[PDB]
RNA sequence: AAGGAGGUAAAAAUGGUAAAAAA
RNA sequence: CCGCCGUUAGUUGCCAGCGGUUCGGCCGGGCACUCUAACGGGACUGCCCGCGAAAGCGGGAGGAAGGAGGGGACGACGUCUGGUCAGCAUGGCCCUUACGGCCUGGGCGACACACGUGCUACAAUGCCCACUACAAAGCGAUGCCACCCGGCAACGGGGAGCUAAUCGCAAAAAGGUGGGCCCAGUUCGGAUUGGGGUCUGCAACCCGACCCCAUGAAGCCGGAAUCGCUAGUAAUCGCGGAUCAGCCAUGC
C-alpha cells in the first residue's frame, strides 16, 4: 500500500465521492490542510524549517 | 474616483508602498486618499505537537494577509505615468478598480 | 495558598437599597451566571413583604443576620492518629457568610410554590427564630457546648 | 527533550521567508507545490557547493531563482554552463520565467546549516566524532561569535546504543529573540543507519 | 434512502426482462446484496452474494420496497 | 457646548454626548427606561450623574453599542463618568476615590487549548 | 369522558386532556381544535355537550388509535419476522432496530444489565 | 534560643522483578 | 495579544456641524467620535506618611493603569533503554507472478457485562407559546447565497450581490414584556418504535443525515469514592472554524 495510494489520489477513478486528501510531501490522507495540501506534521515542519509563508507562530 | 487596493503578506513594504505611492501621486498630481488600512487578514490553523497520538498539547498557527487602501482625484498624465509603471512589490500585488 | 491569607475582597455595593449584604444574599440566591433574575426574585420577596408587614426590609434583613449566628463553629482539632471535632469562637466575616447562606438554603428548602414566595415566607419564620437556619443555628450552638471539653482544643 | 524551532522562534523580526511573494488563497496551494517541488531539485542536483538560503520572489509568473551558496565558480560553470542548464531545467519544469542567484556570503564557519553539513559530511566519511566535531564547534568560535552548540544524535560507531554528544562553546540564549541564532540540521547517514547533526550559532543584539 | 425514484442494480432490471421471457429455471445470484428488491421481482430465489456464500432468499412481498441483502445477517452470532 | 464621555467596558462602546436639560436621555436612539429594562443594574449605571446631583440637568444623546446590554450599562457608567470629568475638572479629583475613572480589567479570557472553558480541565481517570 | 379507549382526562385544559391520550400528541390535540371547534384554553370539564359529541365524532372518524395503531405495528411485526428482515431479525433477538451500537449502550431496546464476570483484559498496570 | 556533642520515649499494610550487556 | 492616551488614515462610522430626506448616514461633506492598523507614549517603590540592619513592609496619592496589571508563544543541563519505521525518513530482517496492485462487496458499527469520558434530563430561578434589543470570531466565487414562491416541514423552483470591514452565512441564546402549566412519570424527559417524505451521493440493508404524525420507556437528583475552578475564574448561554458530498460533531 502507500504506493498506490498516491495513485489512486493522482489517477482520479471515477465518481465524485472516492476522492480524499493527500499530504503530496508526507503522504497522508487524513487531516490534511486542504489548503496546503498538507497533512499536520506536514505543515507543522515546514513551517518550523522557516518554509511556511503568509503563515506565523500563532500566539495569542 | 481611482480605487487602488492593496493585497500584501507583509505590513512593511505594504505601509511603505501606501508612503511612498501617496508622495508620487501628490507629487504628479493632486489630493490622494491617505493609505487606509482595511482589516488585516488572517487565516487560523490549529495543528498539534508529535506525529504520535496526542490530541491534546498544541501549536497554533496564522496566515497574515494585509489589506490596504489608496485612492486620488485625476487621471492627469504624469501621475498614471509614473505610478502605474515605476513599482517594486516583489512580494505584494494590488487591485486597480473603478466607482 | 500557602504564601497568602488571600482575601475577601469587597463584593457589591448593593444595585439599589445601599449596603453589601443585599447583594451578597442576592449573590448566593443567584443562579450560576443569571444574577439578573435572582436579584429580581429577592426584590420581589422584600416588596411583599413590606405589603405584609409593617417592618422595614433591610431591619428584618439584620434581624435574620442576627436571628442565625453560629457565635462557635465546630471544625477539628490536630492529633496525628485521630481528629478531635471541635468548636470554636467563629469569625463575624465567616459568622454572616454561613449564616446568609443557610438563610439561602433554608428558604430553598421549602417545597413552595414560587422562588420569590420561598425566599420570603422563610425571611419571615427565620427573621422570626421559627425556621430552619435558625434550627440549624441553635443547633451548631448544642454542638459547641457538648464539646466544651473541646474548649482548649481550638486550633 | 525538545527546542521548538529557533528558526520558527526568530519568525517576528529575527527571521523572514525563505519565500516573499504574494499568493492569492485559490493558487496558494499550488504555488507552495511548483516551488517546494523547485526548492527540492535545487537542494540535490545543486547540492554540489553547500547553500542556505532557498529564497524565491514571485508575482505573476515573475521567478526569483535566488540562492546563497558558499561556492558560486564551482556551481556557475567552466563557462557559466552550470548556471544554464540548471536555470534552464527550471524553467522547462516551471514553464514560466527564471532569474538566477548565487549569492555569496564570505563566511563558511559562520551561518549553521552548511558548518552543520560539513560536520556531517565528516562523520558520513567515518571519522571520529567528538574529536573533530569539538574542534569544530572550536572553528566556528576561532571565527568569533558569543556561542555555537552543535550537537549530534544518531548511532554512533554504530553499537546500537544511539545516544546523542554533547558538544559547545560560549553563550547560548535562544530564549532571547533579537539574538538572531543561526540553526541548521543536517542530515547525518551511515551504513549502520541514521545520525542527526544539529548546528546552533549565536551571531549576538541590537540587530 | 433514494426519494424521486429507487435504487435497483439495471443489470438487475435487463435480467429480470429475460428470466420473464421465458420463466425459465431458478436462481438469480446477485453479486450485488445492494439493489432494492423492488416490486417487479416476483417471488424467486435470491442467492444474493455475502461476503462469503450466496446466500438464498425466497422472497414473499412483505419486503417488496426494501433492499435485498437487508436480508442476510452476514454478522455471525448474536445475541 | 458639548459634554463626551468615551465609554467603554469588556468590548461594548458607549459613546456619550452631553447638554443641559432635565432628564431626556436616549441610548442609542430608544429611551433609558426600555433600552435596559429589566437590568437592576441599569440605575446603577446612573450613580455617576447622581453623585453630584447634576442628574437631572441633562439632555443626553448617548449611542451605545456593541457587546453586551449589562456591559452597555456599565460602557455607559464609563462614559457618563468621562464626559462630565471634562468639562469642569474639579469633579476629577473628587471622583477618583469613588473609582469612577478606572476603565476595566474585566475580559472573558481566551478558551485555552486542552482545557474546556479557558481554565476548566477535563476529568480525571487514573484508575 | 370515555372518547378514545376508555380514555378520561377530567378537568385541565381540553389541549392537555386531549393529548393524553394515544394517538394523540398536541399537535393532533390542536388539530382536533380546529377542526372540531372547541376552544383550546377554555377547561374541558365546563364544557358544551353538543360541541363535545360533534368533536367526538370528528376525532375517531378521520384517524384511528391504539386499538388497531399498535397491535397493526404487531403485523408490521409478523412481518418483521416473515423472513427476519434485519430490523425484524434484531427485533426478535431484542435489541435496537437501526444498527446503531450494542458494545456498550443498550439500556432501553434491552433490559437494563446482566452481569458476566468481566473476563478481564490485556495489560494496563 | 546558634551549632556541635552526651544519655532517655517516637516513627515501614506488604512486597517478588532479572540480566550477557551498550560509553 | 488586551485595557488609557497620542500621529497619520477614510465606501465601517458619523449630523459630532449644517442642508434635504419615497424621512434609510439614503442624498452633499467632515474626521473630531465608533472604528480599522502601523509608528509610539505611558509605571519606576518614581512620590508622600510610618516601619524594617537591608531586602522589604503597611498606609496613602497622582493615575486608564500599582508594587508580577490580565493571557500567550518561550520550556534548559537532564531523567524515563517511554512511544511512534501505521505520516515521514533510516540499519537490519523476511516475501517477491505474492506477506504486492486493482475490483467487488462484507467488515473495523458485533453483544451476556465491565470501565473511561461526555451530552440531555429527572423540573415551578422551572417547561410551552407570543413579542423587542446587544455579540466577538472565522468562513464564503461551480462557494456564500440575499430575495420571492412551492411544501406541515425537510428541501426545492425562479431569481440580486460578492475573488467581500462594502453582498451573505446571521437565526445568538441567555435577558426582558405578555399569557399557560399548578407538584402529576406531569405540555417534565426524548429514549424505543412503527407509519411517511426530502436531501446527499453512482448508490444509504448491514451503515448517513434532516423533516412530518404517532408510541411518549427509563429517569422524582444518585452510597464506597472521586473531578475541575482563586476572579470575568465557577456555572450558565450562544456562535464561528478546521476535516467535509454527506455525516453518525454531545469530538476538537
Amino acid at each position: 500500500a502507500r504506493k498506490a495510494l498516491i495513485e489512486k489520489a493522482k489517477r482520479t477513478p471515477k465518481f465524485k465521492v472516492r476522492a480524499y486528501t493527500r499530504c503530496v510531501r508526507c503522504g497522508r490522507a487524513r487531516s490534511v490542510y486542504r489548503f496546503f495540501g498538507l497533512c499536520r506534521i506536514c505543515l507543522r515542519e515546514l513551517a518550523h524549517k522557516g518554509q511556511l509563508p503568509g503563515v506565523r507562530k500563532a500566539s495569542w | 474616483k481611482i480605487r487602488i487596493k492593496l493585497r500584501g503578506f507583509d505590513h512593511k513594504t505594504l505601509d511603505a508602498s501606501a508612503q511612498k505611492i501617496v508622495e508620487a501621486a501628490r507629487r504628479s498630481g493632486a489630493q490622494v486618499s491617505g493609505p487606509i488600512p482595511l482589516p488585516t487578514r488572517v487565516r487560523r490553523f490549529t495543528v498539534i505537537r508529535g506525529p504520535f497520538k496526542h490530541k491534546d498539547s498544541r501549536e497554533h498557527f496564522e496566515l497574515r494577509t494585509h489589506n490596504r487602501l489608496v485612492d486620488i482625484i485625476n487621471p492627469n498624465r504624469k501621475t498614471i505615468e509614473q505610478l502605474m509603471t515605476l513599482d517594486l512589490p516583489t512580494g505584494v500585488e494590488i487591485e486597480i478598480k473603478t466607482v | 495558598a500557602r504564601r497568602r491569607r488571600a482575601e475577601v475582597r469587597q463584593l457589591q455595593p448593593d444595585l439599589v437599597y445601599g449596603d453589601v449584604l443585599v447583594t451578597a444574599f442576592i449573590n448566593k440566591i443567584m443562579r450560576d451566571g443569571k444574577k439578573n433574575l435572582a436579584a429580581r426574585i429577592f426584590y420581589d420577596a422584600c416588596k411583599i413583604i413590606q405589603e405584609k408587614t409593617g417592618q422595614e426590609p433591610l431591619k428584618v434583613f439584620k434581624q435574620a443576620v442576627e436571628n442565625v449566628k453560629p457565635r462557635m463553629e465546630v471544625r477539628s482539632r490536630r492529633v496525628g492518629g485521630a481528629n478531635y471535632q471541635v468548636p470554636m469562637e467563629v469569625s463575624p466575616r465567616r459568622q454572616q457568610s454561613l449564616a446568609l447562606r443557610w438563610l439561602v438554603q433554608a428558604a430553598n428548602q421549602r417545597p413552595e410554590r414560587r422562588a420569590a414566595v420561598r425566599i420570603a415566607h422563610e425571611l419571615m419564620d427565620a427573621a422570626e427564630g421559627k425556621g430552619g437556619a435558625v434550627k440549624k443555628k441553635e443547633d451548631v450552638e448544642r454542638m459547641a457546648e457538648a464539646n466544651r471539653a473541646y474548649a482548649h482544643y481550638r486550633w | 527533550g525538545n527546542k521548538i524551532h529557533p528558526i520558527g522562534f526568530r519568525l517576528g523580526i529575527t527571521r523572514d521567508w525563505e519565500s516573499r511573494w504574494y499568493a492569492g488563497k485559490k493558487q496558494y496551494r499550488h504555488l507552495l507545490l511548483e516551488d517546494q517541488r523547485i526548492r527540492g531539485l535545487l537542494e540535490k542536483e545543486l547540492y554540489s557547493a553547500g547553500l542556505a538560503r532557498v529564497d524565491i520572489e514571485r508575482a505573476a509568473d515573475n521567478v526569483a531563482v535566488t540562492v546563497h551558496v558558499a561556492k558560486p565558480g564551482v556551481v556557475i560553470g567552466r563557462g557559466g554552463e552550470r548556471i544554464r542548464v540548471l536555470r534552464e531545467e527550471l524553467a522547462k519544469l516551471t514553464g514560466k520565467n527564471v532569474a538566477l542567484n548565487v549569492q555569496e556570503v564570505q563566511n563558511p564557519n559562520l551561518s549553521a546549516p552548511l558548518v552543520a553539513q560539513r560536520v556531517a559530511e565528516q562523520i558520513e566519511r567515518r571519522f571520529a566524532v567528538r574529536r573533530a566535531i569539538k574542534q569544530a564547534v572550536q572553528r566556528v568560535m576561532e571565527s568569533g561569535a558569543k556561542g555555537a552548540k552543535v550537537i549530534v544524535s544518531g548511532r554512533i560507531g554504530g553499537a546500537e546504543q544511539a545516544r546523542t554528544e554533547w558538544a559547545a562553546q560560549g553563550r547560548v540564549p535562544l530564549h532571547t529573540l533579537r539574538a538572531n541564532i543561526d540553526y541548521g540540521f543536517a542530515l547525518a547517514r551511515t551504513t549502520y543507519g541514521v545520525l542527526g547533526v544539529k548546528a546552533y550559532i549565536f551571531l549576538g543584539e541590537v540587530i | 434512502s433514494l426519494k424521486k425514484g429507487v435504487f435497483v442494480d439495471d443489470h438487475l432490471l435487463e435480467k429480470v426482462l429475460e428470466l420473464n421471457a421465458k420463466g425459465e429455471k431458478r436462481l438469480i445470484k446477485t453479486w450485488s446484496r445492494r439493489s432494492t428488491i423492488v416490486p417487479e421481482m416476483v417471488g424467486h430465489t435470491i442467492a444474493v452474494y455475502n461476503g462469503k456464500q450466496h446466500v438464498p432468499v425466497y422472497i414473499t412481498e412483505n419486503m417488496v420496497g426494501h433492499k435485498l441483502g437487508e436480508f442476510a445477517p452476514t454478522r455471525t452470532y448474536r445475541g | 457646548e458639548q459634554y463626551y464621555g468615551t465609554g467603554r467596558r469588556k468590548e461594548a462602546v458607549a459613546r456619550v454626548f452631553l447638554r443641559p436639560g432635565n432628564g431626556k436621555v436616549t441610548v442609542n436612539g430608544q429611551d433609558f427606561n426600555e433600552y435596559f429594562q429589566g437590568l437592576v443594574r441599569a440605575v446603577a449605571a446612573l450613580e455617576p450623574l447622581r453623585a453630584v446631583d447634576a442628574l437631572g440637568h441633562f439632555d443626553a444623546y448617548i449611542t451605545v453599542r456593541g457587546g453586551g446590554k449589562s456591559g452597555q450599562i456599565d460602557a455607559i457608567k464609563l462614559g457618563i463618568a468621562r464626559a462630565l470629568v471634562q468639562y469642569n475638572p474639579d469633579y476629577r479629583a473628587k471622583l477618583k476615590p469613588l473609582g469612577f475613572l478606572t476603565r476595566d480589567a474585566r475580559v472573558v479570557e481566551r478558551k485555552k487549548y486542552g482545557k474546556h472553558k479557558a481554565r476548566r480541565a477535563p476529568q480525571y481517570s487514573k484508575r | 369522558a370515555r372518547i378514545a379507549g376508555v380514555e378520561i382526562p377530567r378537568n385541565k385544559r381540553v389541549d392537555v386532556a386531549l393529548t393524553y391520550i394515544y394517538g394523540i400528541g398536541k399537535a393532533r390535540a390542536k388539530e382536533a381544535l380546529e377542526k372540531t371547534g372547541i376552544n383550546p384554553a377554555t377547561r374541558v370539564k365546563d364544557l358544551t355537550e353538543a360541541e363535545v359529541v360533534r368533536l367526538r365524532e370528528y376525532v375517531e372518524n378521520t384517524w384511528k388509535l391504539e386499538g388497531e395503531l399498535r397491535a397493526e405495528v404487531a403485523a408490521n411485526i409478523k412481518r418483521l419476522m416473515d423472513i427476519g428482515c434485519y430490523r425484524g431479525l434484531r427485533h426478535r433477538r431484542g435489541l435496537p432496530v437501526r444498527g446503531q451500537r450494542t458494545r456498550t449502550n443498550a439500556r432501553t431496546r434491552k433490559g437494563p444489565r446482566k452481569t458476566v464476570a468481566g473476563k478481564k483484559k490485556a495489560p494496563r498496570k
